[PDB]
């Protein structure tokens, strides 16, 4: 049984025990036993084939050496290290053989002394197996186990002249005391004897698949059985730089078992160290929980917190006897970051809102957007929707009120056409020319159709800032022949371009007769942009049925444009769910519920659940002066988010022809009645333990100098209770 | 994205349990010393430590605070089949003293922690027996009254619980507890307002594993429920709502770059990232994509 073994005084030392003993020092980084490790070999040493039983010394000088015993029971005591001043070089190589032929299964070393030696071997004819040797510095030290076989045994650490002896079935608590006195008790389990340093009263054996730990004061029945296994087991150990804590090697077996046995249930833990079952392992005793395993390949295995979060989005992290911090180099950040600029509190300027707002979001400042085209409507039925509103050429003539008075209403909401009704985009077409998004003036003006108009806004923006020449040049091909050379080439050549408006410009120009299926269609313009074209085009069956799939769409998507479309309402709500569920951002869809919304709106279980979980996080984000700043614009909005009236004065025993509008206050510190003619330090305050009150400047004075209840013959502090 | 920094603090044993609170001012720190610490971080920050006590012989198991809305409560869990609420009294350095004790169960708790802050005063206890039970207190103003108000027996070695994580109207009651005694090891129970007692909903059948930590993310009202367990491999699911109503079972996710099983399952306040350190002494913090699709944005070692 090849067992892995380390140097007691050296901790870069490690050794593979077989027929050809390994001796290897650990360096960092010849065999790589980490990542980061190299382990170079010291020397080669083969003395003891088909070996059975090893040891090591109790002492550093000399240091490299273990036993050699082989199966013919000689003891070999062989050094690998470079030998040259041996504290006994008289021992080097001695050669102890025992009278009577046997087999030795495992040597052990006594600790408080090196100079005897105590081995165990076969059982012998009518004779004592169990003889000692002192090792010192041709006759032995003590001899045992008349008749019997000790399959292992060891010197207790306790006390020098004490030590194991295990009997066929039987465990013998032999004292070198006085040999005529031991005591043996009954056993099955004489295997894979291990005991902990720190509970040296602590004993443990492997017995196959079974393993049972008995306690040395209490030596009659084992005090608890481990889980049998099927694979037999290949080596039992404890690690005694972690408390409670022992190994379980089995034969053929890839996860060693590791049982918490601290707790007086024992916490097993499975490591694995390779994919390959090692034949064993060696704990470090200088190394605190540090374990090497040896691979049958020759391969040398070795192996070896708290966290939480932060209302302010940071994590703290522990390990071991240290702490960690963690902070980002956010969704909760960016609704802190969005309250910290006072976003959402505008009323004159709503549109100031979605620059509030801070960082690029097309959706958000389409939100903001729609509401500000819906504010100046207001100044309800346009909070219903585009929905609500659309229940109610075979060519093109390129050179306006014909448009629907609904219809009306629906592109002024959406931006193009302003109060009034002049039809005439001439301000919208200004302010794009100012806004420098050429190409969705051009699209508008094709849209609006002034074909000659956007050829001299094209040829204006080329004279701002080359390739808008060419589109142009394009351009002034606009054919309406069904067999067309240019309308064959290029609505396919379209693809090519870069900027969507272009193209959709393109695919406007040779489209077909009515079909403006792609119009529709189109997924990477702007919402409001394509809801125009399709009002101011499209048939009413097709515009209606147009308007319905996109709100469809818009709802099962949740994009914050959609919004425009569906408006204020229950479809308004499922929208806003839809986004909470797509982000979950709570502040900005918080305000937006209290965009002007009705009061059937705003009874909505769900629009109060999302106020009320947005009213938790700002309260518990700290922002003290900044919760009562959403409780009054809920107040100003709505008259049911009024708060109650809390403190009533009606209490005691009443009383009359002493009123002020006996006496219900007394000043404690200038006994005058409350209510007389800084206006704060006028008040009175009131203690809810103290049952005392007095004036709020007096008060305020006397806590601060003095410490006490100043009610008199009272203990109460009144206010030194919150500690806030 | 986020930048490790150490904290000056040092641990005479080993960590056993670390606690928090709503406003965060003060930290407790449980550890192997059979000792309860409790460190705060100064208005410069600095964490500095005010508190020491002893809770019980054994080592801890786990501790937990409460909600900042009802004063200042600590609870611990430990070994001795016994669980103790230290409360610290202020005369001026504060004294953590016991109010009261739960060693009602006979074997150690693998777990104690409170209900949601909605319903009122109720801290319950997993134990390693599949037993869980929660005291409600009569009145706040006595804190050495609790008197159990129910039991769960889960019939198998319970490892880690979460109960309800939503305030809302129309989320009943409802707690999860782990496993780690193959078969489902979260069970999802309910108190039945009508009935008035707590029965279980379903039990999650994708996992068979033992199950190291339950845990349900911040809720921030959304339309839908999302948990974690702990086991061999990090998972993210969610339920979403349709006797004990029926809900809609779906993974969000399920990433296993620890390689390992995982000794807990974190998360953010906002459940915007669920924190999760694995047996390969990483933590591995996961972040929903644009796209809907948890990606673990954050290593650590
Ligand atoms: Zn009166
Ligand atoms: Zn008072
Ligand atoms: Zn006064
Ligand atoms: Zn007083």
């Amino acid at each position: 049984k090849p067992d892995i073994l380390w140097a007691p005084h050296h901790v870069d030392r490690f050794v593979v025990c077989d027929s050809e003993l390994s001796l290897y020092h650990v360096e960092s980084t010849s065999l790589r036993l980490s990542e980061d490790s190299a382990a170079t070999l010291l020397s080669i040493n083969s003395d003891t084939p088909y070996m059975k039983c090893v040891a090591w010394y109790l002492n550093y000088d000399p240091e490299c050496l273990l036993a050699v015993g082989q199966a013919n029971g000689r003891v070999v005591l062989t050094s690998l290290g470079q030998d040259h001043n041996s504290k006994f070089k008289d021992l080097i190589g001695k050669e102890f053989v025992p009278k009577h032929a046997r087999q030795c299964n495992t040597l052990a070393w006594n600790p408080l002394d090196s100079n005897w030696l105590a081995a165990g071997l076969d059982k012998h004819r009518a004779d004592f197996s169990v003889l000692i040797w002192d090792i010192c510095s041709t006759k032995p030290l003590y001899e045992l186990g008349q008749n019997d076989a000790c399959l292992s045994l060891c010197w207790l650490p306790r006390d020098q002249k004490l030590l194991l002896a295990g009997m066929h079935r039987n465990l013998a608590i032999f004292d070198l005391r006085n040999t005529s006195q031991k005591m043996f008790v009954n056993t099955k389990a004489v295997q894979g004897v291990t005991v902990d340093p720190y509970f040296h009263d602590r004993v443990a054996s492997f017995y196959e698949g079974q393993v049972a730990i008995w306690d040395l004061r209490k030596f009659e029945k084992p005090v608890l059985t481990l889980t049998e296994q099927p694979k037999p087991l290949t080596k039992v150990a404890w690690c005694p730089t972690r408390t409670g804590l022992l190994a379980t090697l089995t034969r053929d077996s890839n996860i060693i078992r590791l049982y918490d046995m601290q707790h007086t249930t024992i916490i097993e833990r499975s490591v694995q160290p390779c994919d390959n079952y090692i034949a064993s392992f060696a704990w470090h005793p200088t190394s605190q929980n540090r374990m090497i395993v040896v691979t049958p390949n020759r391969t040398m295995s070795d192996f070896t917190i708290s966290l939480a979060w932060s209302p302010i989005t940071s994590l703290m992290w522990a390990c071991g006897r240290h702490l960690y911090e963690c902070t980002e180099e956010d969704i909760a950040t960016k609704m802190r970051l969005r309250a910290l600029s006072r976003y959402g509190l505008d009323t004159e300027q709503v549109w100031r809102n979605h620059i509030l707002a801070g960082n690029e979001d097309p959706q958000l400042k389409s939100l903001w957007y729609t509401l500000h085209f819906m504010k100046q409507y207001t100044e309800s039925l346009v909070y219903a929707g585009i929905k609500s509103i659309v229940k109610s050429s075979s060519r093109h003539n390129w050179s306006i009120q014909n448009l629907n008075e609904e219809r009306i209403l629906a592109l002024q909401l959406c931006g193009w056409i302003k109060k009034g009704t002049d039809v005439d985009v001439g301000p919208f077409l200004n302010s794009l020319v100012q806004e420098g998004e050429w190409e969705r003036a051009a699209a508008v003006a094709l849209f609006n159709l002034d074909i000659r108009r956007a050829i001299q806004i094209l040829n204006e923006g080329a004279s701002s800032e080359l390739n808008l020449n060419v589109v142009a040049m394009a351009l002034s091909g606009y054919t309406d022949e069904k067999n067309s050379l240019w309308r064959e080439m290029c609505s396919t050549l379209r693809l090519q371009l870069n900027n969507p408006y272009l193209c959709v410009m393109f695919a406007f120009l040779t489209s077909e007769t009515g079909s403006y299926d792609g119009v529709l269609y189109e997924n990477k313009v702007a919402v409001r942009d394509r809801v125009a074209f399709a009002c101011k085009f499209l048939s009413d069956t097709q515009l209606n049925r147009y308007i319905e799939k996109l709100t469809n769409e818009m709802k099962e998507a949740g994009n914050l444009e959609g919004i425009l479309l569906t408006g204020l309402t229950k479809d308004g709500v499922d929208l806003m769910e839809s986004y909470v569920d797509r982000t979950g951002d709570v502040q900005t869809a918080s305000y937006c519920m209290l965009q002007g919304s009705p009061l059937d709106v705003l009874k909505d279980e769900r629009v109060q659940y999302w106020i009320e979980n947005y009213r938790n996080l700002l309260d518990a984000w700290r922002f003290w002066h900044k919760r009562a700043e959403f409780d009054i614009h809920r107040s100003k909005l709505d008259p049911s988010s009024k708060p109650l009236a809390q403190v009533f004065v009606s209490c005691n025993f009443c009383g009359k022809s002493i009123s002020y509008s006996k006496p219900l206050p007394r000043c404690a510190l200038c006994l005058i009645n409350m209510g007389t003619p800084a206006q704060f330090n006028n008040w009175f305050t009131w203690c809810h333990n103290c049952r005392h009150g007095g004036h709020a400047g007096h008060m305020l004075s006397w806590f601060r100098d003095h410490a006490e209840c100043p009610v008199s013959a009272c203990t109460c502090k009144c206010m030194q209770l919150d500690t806030t | 994205m986020f930048v490790a920094r150490s904290i000056a603090a040092d641990h005479k044993d080993l960590i056993h349990d670390v606690s928090f609170d709503f406003h965060g001012r003060r930290m407790a720190t449980c550890s192997s010393d059979q000792s309860v610490k409790v460190w705060d971080k100064s208005e410069s920050g600095d964490w500095h430590c005010t508190a020491s006590w002893k809770t019980h012989s054994g080592s801890v198991w786990r501790v937990t605070w409460a909600h900042p809305e009802f004063g200042q409560v600590l609870a611990s869990c430990s070994f001795d089949r016994t669980a103790a609420v230290w409360e610290e009294i202020v005369g001026g350095q504060s004294h953590w003293v016991k109010r009261t004790t739960l060693v009602d169960s006979r074997t150690s708790v693998t777990d104690v922690k409170f209900a949601p802050k909605h319903m009122g005063l109720m801290l319950a206890t997993c134990s390693a027996d599949g037993i869980v039970r929660i005291y409600e207190a009569p009145d706040v103003m006595n804190l050495s009254q609790w008197s159990l108000q129910h039991e769960i027996s889960c019939k198998l070695s319970c490892s880690c619980i979460s109960w309800n994580p939503s305030s809302s109207r129309a989320h009943s009651p409802m707690i999860a507890v782990g496993s780690d005694d193959a078969m489902a090891k979260v069970q999802i129970f309910e108190y039945n307002e009508n009935t008035r007692k707590y029965a279980k909903a379903e039990t999650l059948m994708t996992v068979t594993d033992p199950v190291h930590d339950i845990a349900f993310a911040p809720n921030l009202g959304r339309s839908f429920h999302i948990l974690a367990i702990a086991t061999k491999d990090v998972r993210i699911f969610t339920l979403k709502p349709v006797g004990p109503t029926k809900f809609e079972i779906h993974i969000v996710a399920q990433f296993d770059n620890h390689n390992s099983q995982v000794w807990r399952v974190s998360w953010n306040i906002t459940g915007t990232v669920l924190a999760s350190s694995g047996d390969d002494g990483c933590v591995r913090l996961w972040k929903a994509n644009y796209m809907d699709n948890w990606k673990c944005t954050g290593i650590l070692k």
